[PDB]
């Protein structure tokens, strides 16, 4: 079990911590959030009560150091920091649990949720995405960029998803036109899997992070990601058994931990009802297309 | 973006830009078999591709043998069109490729785009005017040339016969979609229209009868009025 101590709580916000969140007062005596699972990353986000706008927060894992909460009222936000004086912090943490002014990480133990959305990804593929290799966690908000959306502008903010496109040259092989554009398994097989990202759980570690990015602080470019990697697996009519079996789990729990009143600007029409209905896969998502047909019926 | 009433006159600038009619490239009859079946005979097409300032016509015959052995024949046509498109441009010099190709048909633009990767400075764009391009096989010369054809052939016309010699391309083009509309609408009469004075010929390299000016412009009232009647007809007007 780790412990995320804050400072001090300056300012009214609510507080998140993976699926979970608090409302927390301005100048309320909070000093952190204790007993958070060790062995899957963790988010820990942001929202203040006088600009709804702007969610912000930091991916971590405790494994990679000790982080902490501090309000900056330069630049008006709460700023994950690292001690790196391991005496000094749990002598910060200790105290601040004798004097109980912590709330407690709430896993239900029935609940494997966080797994599920989390299972792959990795804190060190995130900080490839979120490039800022002084710090060991990794900030993102809402209005942060994709890379192929400042190409269609500050870089060092930006989100480094990898690129897919189903109308270039990397996915069309030449010769193969129409072949590789009806069926998509060269671009998703050879160019995607063998070639960038290695094996099936980088990629699935990619579009799961996509996702919470998305639903945590509403990232556009988050879900426009999302999207194309389901859309790149459902166009394929050749996918190892395994990843589809994956991937009907690993979607099933994102529909289901969406809140209900986002299903219009998170979930795409095109490429779900592609997915569930057109595509090669229409047949293969029977979790994920039980949960959609009884949860949103009508954006289908 | 998309052409329409607007962006009419963007065609006859000189930026070189074609238009692609694919509604000619699969034919097929309709049949009983002799267990009472439906079956499709197909018969030879076109790529229906030209430019609309110089007259030029690109004609891409499509031979029957292209469909032997394939699926969803519909659907590879229009990847057919792209790849015999592309392959167009590809054979000419930079300085006569085209910086637009306008589809006639919004099915195109994924299959042409795709088969126009090698020339991302070339835009291809849809189109929302409801242009009469289908009736090109009502041009007797040219689906002469098309039922000919013995193998895949690309033979070169110009549509506009000599009238640019005498008329500016907006005119031409208009004269152009004013005569294939009224073929389209009444095959029978419109070909009745140009023909019917027999000592007013089509000109062996030509498409058309060689009208003089004051012809040309009964003829085109005469298009007109059957155009007209026949809307009438069709909406009970």
């Amino acid at each position: 079990m780790n412990t995320v101590p804050f400072t001090s709580a300056p300012i009214e916000v609510t507080i998140g911590i993976d699926q979970y969140s608090f409302n927390v007062k301005e100048n309320q005596p909070f000093h952190g959030i204790k007993d958070i699972p060790i062995g899957h990353v963790h988010v820990i986000h942001f929202q203040h009560a006088d600009n709804s706008s702007m969610r912000y927060g930091y991916w971590f894992d405790c494994r990679m150091g000790n982080f902490y909460i501090q309000y900056d009222p330069k630049d008006g936000l709460y700023k994950m920091m690292e001690e790196r004086d391991g005496a000094k912090f749990e002598n910060i943490v200790h105290n601040f649990k004798e004097r109980q002014m912590m709330v407690s990480y709430p896993k239900i133990d029935e609940d494997d949720t966080w797994y599920n959305l989390t299972e792959f990804v990795q804190m060190d593929k995130i900080r490839k995405i979120v490039r800022k290799d002084e710090n060991q966690f990794s900030y993102v908000d809402s209005s942060m960029t994709t890379v192929q959306e400042n190409e269609l502008s500050d870089p060092a903010h930006s989100l480094n998803y990898t690129v897919i496109n189903f109308k270039s040259r990397e996915a069309i092989r030449p010769g193969h036109e129409m072949e590789d554009f009806l069926d998509k398994s060269y671009y998703l097989n050879t160019v995607m899997l063998q070639g960038i990202f290695k094996n099936s759980s980088n990629y699935f570690g990619e579009l799961q992070f996509a996702f919470l990015n998305a639903m945590f602080f509403g990232n556009y470019g988050s879900s426009l990601q999302w999207h194309a990697m389901i859309e790149l697996i459902c166009s394929s009519a050749t996918v190892p058994k395994h990843m589809l079996d994956k991937l009907d789990e690993i979607l099933y729990y994102q529909i289901k931990t969406l809140p209900e009143q986002y299903s219009d600007i998170l979930l795409n029409e095109r490429v779900w009802n592609i997915c569930l209905y057109s595509s090669f896969q229409k047949n293969s998502l029977h979790n994920t297309e039980k949960i959609m047909e009884n949860k949103y019926p009508e954006l289908l | 973006g998309a052409m329409n009433s607007s962006n009419y006159a963007e065609l006859f600038n000189n930026d070189i830009k074609l238009f692609v009619d694919d509604t000619n490239v699969y034919r097929v009859t309709v049949h009983k078999t002799f267990e009472g079946n439906v079956a499709t005979k197909a018969i030879n097409g076109c790529i229906f591709t030209l430019n609309p300032k110089t007259g030029h016509l690109f004609l891409k015959i499509i031979h029957t043998s292209v469909w032997a052995g394939q699926k969803r024949l519909s659907q590879l046509a229009k990847w057919k069109t792209a790849e015999e498109v592309s392959a167009l441009v590809r054979s000419l010099p930079k300085e006569e490729q085209p910086k637009q190709i306008i589809v006639t048909r919004k099915a195109m633009l994924d299959p042409l785009e795709v088969h126009m990767l090698d020339f991302p400075n070339i835009a291809i764009r849809p189109t929302e005017l409801r242009l009469p391009f289908s009736a090109a096989m009502s041009i007797d010369k040219l689906s002469d040339v098309v039922m000919k054809a013995t193998e895949p052939q690309m033979v070169l016309f110009n549509i506009y016969d000599d009238w640019l010699d005498r008329i500016s391309s907006y005119t031409a083009f208009s004269r152009l979609t004013l005569l294939l509309r009224a073929l389209k609408t009444n095959e029978e009469s419109a070909k009745m229209i140009l023909l019917s004075d027999p000592t007013i010929t089509i000109k062996s390299y030509h498409l058309w009868p060689s009208f003089t000016d004051e012809q040309w412009i009964t003829i085109e009232s005469q298009m007109r009025d059957l155009i007209l009647t026949e809307y009438g007809r069709k909406y009970n007007v």
